């Protein structure tokens, strides 16, 4: 479905045919894959849209083949779609951190709570599972079962028919072991025909218990449909995140992610199995890559990334030490290369662990002391020297150089 | 552009002050 993409990339990336007659087969195949992945259609043509707009105005950077630069846009774009920023802060803030699980029946609301509280235990916190799973008694059994199998306490008194009480009772008790994190799996009713039921039972819990985080589990089988419940969810609790489970037992995954994002919700994790370890933090970008191209996008990453005087000094010298292993460097300079056994002189320069003490002292300096250094004194000079590892001599040389250039450009 | 091919350029002329 959506996995057929890397190939569509491994082709577009093997000088298959002419540049433009290739761009299209991709767009054909991308749309095919996306839609075939259950991503909403209006979104797909939309995307390809903002993709042809960029191929238009955006101008290709150096060391960027007509096509690689291309993918840089694809990736970027597929990337905005599924995420749009960096990995959320699955890391708790205040202690204790409290988490509620509002999973619609069949959504693995419970398996996830386990899988999740193991996530955190395994990462070093003192997790506590509160079984407010009222609408399901079988959830109780199965819960404490996997619970004991992982060394986690699970408060709960069956048939209380009132979870909000179970919550306050159970969370206020998990402040005893000074537990760091508390996972409150709130009962999820209305099976599949949910409507607005759980949202009400929710705004309630939030008001009564008032926890630090609220996460609505979604079955990755719901395709782009997930957009409705998700949207009502975000609306209800603009301060919460979605977890999408069973990602691996469907071909309509993309539809859910793209979907849930469409609304504005955040996807902190994604279930990928029945097992307990089957749950990993959702890294939007790494996902787009994981699908576009293994690391092919990686090379594209290096290349694009690294790429009145002491200022330019740093920015300048910095981009130079970075460099990058390739012969396209001279593609910038109006000169045609002749032989290659020569650059081995460059690998050798990088040989000495420490390549330049200049970027070292330039770092050991204030961002102002980098501007007007004629204020630098001998005390300031041994300070910046010892701080960098250099000697007052390696630094005097440095300073004299900035000015000789200060004077030289004056002489032009 | 040539500006740096001079500045970043004429540096090694006396890269001699270095330790041993």
């Amino acid at each position: 479905g959506l996995e057929n993409i890397r190939d569509a990339v491994r082709k577009f990336l093997t000088g298959s045919t002419p540049y433009e007659k290739a761009v299209d087969e991709f767009i054909k195949d991308l749309q095919k894959s996306l839609i075939s992945s259950d991503v909403n259609v209006k979104l797909v043509f939309s995307l390809t849209a903002k993709i042809k707009e960029r191929l238009n105005k955006e101008k290709p950077p150096s060391v960027l083949e007509r096509k690689e630069w291309f993918i840089s846009i694809v990736y970027d774009e597929l990337s905005k779609l599924f995420g749009g920023d960096k990995e959320p802060n699955v890391n708790p803030t205040k202690l204790p951190f409290i988490i509620m699980l509002v999973g619609v029946q069949g959504s693995g609301k419970t398996t996830t709570a386990g899988k999740l509280a193991y996530f955190y235990k395994k990462r070093g916190y003192k997790v506590g599972l509160v079984a407010a799973d009222v609408y399901r008694p079988a959830a109780y059994d199965q819960l404490l079962q996997l619970g004991n199998q992982i060394g986690v306490q699970v408060y709960g008194e069956p048939n209380n028919q009132n979870p909000i009480e179970i919550a306050k009772k159970g969370v206020d008790i998990f402040v005893k072991n000074k537990m760091d994190i508390i996972i409150v799996d709130t009962a999820g009713r209305h099976g599949y025909g949910e409507e607005t039921k759980l949202l009400e039972e929710m705004k309630e819990m939030y008001d009564v218990l008032k926890p630090d985080d609220v996460i609505l589990v979604i079955d990755a089988s719901i395709g782009q449909k997930a957009y409705d419940l998700a949207s009502r969810f975000h609306q209800a609790s603009p301060i919460g995140s979605v977890i999408i489970t069973k990602m691996d037992g469907t071909a309509k995954g993309g539809g859910a992610l793209s979907a849930v994002v469409a609304t504005g919700a955040t996807i902190k994790f994604i279930g990928t199995g029945e097992k307990i370890d089957e749950l990993e933090t959702f890294n939007a970008k790494r996902f787009v890559s994981r699908i576009l191209g293994m690391g092919d996008i990686e090379s594209i990453l290096e290349k694009v990334k690294g790429l009145l005087t002491l200022r330019d000094v740093y920015a300048q010298i910095i981009a130079l030490r970075k460099m990058g292993p390739l012969s396209k460097v001279l593609q910038h300079i109006p000169g045609l290369g002749i032989m290659l056994p020569t650059p081995s002189e460059d690998q050798l320069k990088i040989g000495e662990e420490k390549i330049r003490r200049w970027l070292a002292a330039l770092n050991s300096m204030t961002y102002k002391e980098l501007e007007n250094p004629n204020i630098i004194d001998k005390s300031r000079m041994r300070r910046i020297a010892e701080g960098s590892g250099l000697e007052v001599e390696e630094v005097r040389e440095l300073l004299e150089w900035y000015n000789n250039m200060n004077r030289l450009l004056k002489m032009v | 552009g040539i500006i740096l091919v001079l500045l970043i350029w004429g540096t090694v002329l006396l890269l001699k002050s270095i330790p041993h």
